[PDB]
């Protein structure tokens, strides 16, 4: 008679016919990666859009259940979700127009390309041709061609398609009483119903403006390293208590130091630790690689993979006749169907690699018994958050001279750990701030404080300040730098990587808790440590079914992020830096330019 | 689900076995005979009913499944449902949904 009851009966025909449709869709896309034809191109659009308009139809009985008569809480998650209109509270104009401004501006990012200034007939695409030939390149105006031109033909005439989808995405917001489209995103976080564990989406703002506070003194000093190792090279342009180039990032948009390692390299003097040599040795394939890894997660007593889930595997491209794309990704249909597409070469990335794509389908396994709108994670950070704990487990000597990739003489200390935190550093700290920096200017941008004149303007002006960086060449409103980037471009979350650094990090130091680990962190190692896997098994099955700041105490025991576990696994890495930089000035200057003398 | 005095979906709006049922179970994976590319929606089951089935009783009317107080009529919509469900089968599922 009470709306519980009809609510409850309409969620349990949904995950029923929900199941089936999503299995499906998932299903086409997947014979779409793995082989290219004409079959495939259609029934990811057919299934796609049978499943995407399944949603559309749900929706409009799900917003006749209100939330005021249901006081089961699992039962609102479900309906929280359903009760979304998505695009159909926009405007049949501006319902219909944002996806051509979706397809319009993906589509330019992978049609884009900038062709060589010294060789016109030569034109590279940005990926792979621009993405490779960056990392590699040490050539100052080599690195400033493809860095500069990128954005005059990108930034500039995605400018007019990237005003649309902000205009277009507010208005979705506003029908859905939220207070702007920036404050869509940090719902994820949102937590309702529970006392004491209640999580504002305004306070997130402060939760990653107050913990970056914290990262500056190990940032300044990451910083002030690199730059001193790359000043005997431009020492005009390069400047002590100034901020390093733009384009001299290692890459494209400087998301990851990690391609400076080579130059950064504080003692080159003594061995690095791989796996390369070591597997060639063995001879070992991508059939052993996986089947290594399977034994991992049964030793922390997480189940093994069943027998479909390695029969299924793609483990290479058939050449150009049957191809798949190579980018490693781990794929959840449904009905206990797990498969993982990726280009398996012998290196030791690929066997690190192939922890974290592991780590997502072993994920899968724990929430699976829940409702299908009860399968997810508990936010955007923890679906990557999980697999990293588990390849960093991995890159520790002691586990690779476990299985007998490291010969058991290995001298370990360190010089060789210090080598290998400062690796791990460019790749975690050097996407910080980078994260903050971006993913902040579009909340301000969405907001409206930013007019659309100083997008630019505030862009490097809050570029210096945060992650220390200035331009080259000196850009106006008309360039738009997150216009090119690739999850600004397809509309997806990008605050979910700064997260999963915390995350990720606090489970490293709770884990290492359970399993009586001592010295550094990062010497812990979490195989053959039954305990530790009870513990994070308990949250695994939980999924988004439970608030996320309960299911986070239930771990490291507390309520929120903290960088307290940054400081501690980065501390000898923080010591010795403290000590290097002494000589040379720790921190950037705002006030200066490489144009501006 | 299926022993006495049970509970569930299949057991109670399904089969039940009472609880003084003196035989034995025996299950097998069907897998490589009724699961087909595609899938196979001949094989069904009553997601719905106003009450727990009683032991061994089998009830294939179809009637439409009323949740509140909205007429139906046998005509879908709101408040109104359609109790038999097919069940999914093909290969590519996992083990432990298997038919």
């Amino acid at each position: 008679s009470t709306i519980e009851e009809q609510a409850k009966t309409f969620l349990d025909k949904f995950n029923h016919e929900a199941e089936d449709l999503f299995y499906q869709s998932s299903l086409a896309s997947w014979n779409y990666n793995t082989n290219i034809t004409e079959e495939n191109v259609q029934n990811m659009n057919n299934a796609g859009d049978k499943w995407s308009a399944f949603l559309k139809e749900q929706s409009t009985l799900a917003q006749m259940y209100p939330l005021q008569e249901i006081q089961n809480l699992t039962v609102k998650l479900q309906l929280q979700a359903l009760q979304q209109n998505g695009s159909s509270v926009l405007s049949e104009d501006k319902s219909k127009r944002l996806n051509t401004i979706l397809n319009t501006m993906s589509t330019i990012y992978s049609t884009g390309k900038v062709c060589n200034p010294d060789n016109p007939q030569e034109c590279l695409l940005l990926e792979p041709g621009l993405n490779e030939i960056m990392a590699n390149s040490l050539d100052y105006n080599e690195r400033l061609w493809a860095w500069e031109s990128w954005r005059s033909e990108v930034g500039k005439q995605l400018r007019p398609l990237y005003e649309e989808y902000v205009v277009l995405k507010n208005e979705m917001a506003r029908a859905n009483h939220y207070e702007d489209y920036g404050d869509y995103w940090r719902g994820d976080y949102e937590v309702n119903g529970v006392d004491g564990y209640d999580y504002s989406r305004g306070q997130l703002i402060e939760d990653v403006e107050h913990t970056f506070e914290e990262i500056k003194p190990l940032y300044e000093h990451l910083h002030a390293y690199v730059r001193a190792k790359l000043m005997n090279a431009y020492p005009s342009y390069i400047s002590p208590i100034g901020c390093l180039p733009a384009h001299l990032l290692g890459d494209m948009w400087g998301r990851f130091w990690t391609n400076l390692y080579s130059l950064t390299v504080p003692f080159g003097q003594k061995p690095n630790i791989d796996v390369t040599d070591a597997m060639v040795d063995q001879a070992w394939d991508a059939q052993r690689i996986f089947k290594e890894a399977e034994k991992f997660f049964v030793s922390v007593g997480l189940p093994n993979m069943t027998q479909g889930f390695w029969e299924n595997s793609m483990l290479t491209d058939p050449g150009n006749v049957q191809k798949a794309v190579c980018h490693p990704t781990a794929w959840d249909l449904g009905k206990g169907d797990f498969r993982i597409l990726m280009c398996t070469k012998v290196t030791m990335d690929d066997f690190l690699t192939a922890h974290h794509e592991m780590g997502h389908i072993q994920y899968d396994m724990a929430y699976a018994a829940q409702p299908f709108l009860l399968r997810n994670g508990a936010n955007e950070g923890f679906h990557e958050a999980v697999g990293e704990i588990m390849s960093l487990s991995a890159a520790t000597p002691k586990h690779l001279k476990s299985i007998g990739l490291l010969s058991p003489d290995f001298q370990e200390d360190n010089e060789t750990e210090i080598n290998f935190l400062l690796k791990q550093a460019l790749t975690i700290v050097g996407t910080l701030p980078f994260t903050y920096m971006l993913e902040k200017w579009r909340w301000m941008v969405f907001k409206g404080e930013i007019p659309k004149d100083q997008w630019m303007k505030k862009w490097w002006e809050m570029k210096r300040e945060i992650v220390g960086v200035v331009e080259p060449v000196p850009h106006d409103e008309t360039y738009c730098d997150p216009a090119s980037l690739f999850h600004v471009s397809n509309d997806y979350s990008f605050i979910r990587y700064y997260t999963r650094t915390l995350y990720q990090f606090q489970f490293q130091e709770a884990l290492c808790q359970a399993a009586k680990h001592e010295g550094p962190l990062h010497k812990c190692d979490i195989s053959n440590s039954t305990e530790a896997g009870q513990k994070l098994f308990n949250m695994l099955r939980l999924g988004k079914s439970e608030p996320w700041t309960l299911a986070l105490e239930n771990v490291v025991g507390a309520k929120n992020m903290n960088v307290r576990p940054l400081l501690n696994y980065f501390e000898p890495l923080f010591t010795w830096l403290k000590d290097q930089n002494k000589n040379s000035f720790v921190g950037w200057s705002t006030d200066w330019s490489p144009y501006a003398d | 689900q299926i022993a006495p005095g049970q509970t569930g979906k299949i057991a109670d709006y399904n089969y039940k076995l009472p609880d003084d049922f003196t035989g034995c179970v025996i299950a097998w994976n069907s897998n490589n005979l009724d699961s087909k590319v595609g899938g196979n929606y001949n094989y069904r089951y009553r997601l719905f009913r106003k009450s727990n089935l009683k032991p061994f009783e089998r009830d294939i009317s179809t009637e439409i499944y009323q949740a509140g107080s909205t007429p139906c009529n046998g005509v879908q919509g709101f408040n109104c449902y359609f109790p038999l469900q097919s069940y999914g089968f093909q290969p590519t599922n996992g083990v432990g949904y298997q038919p």
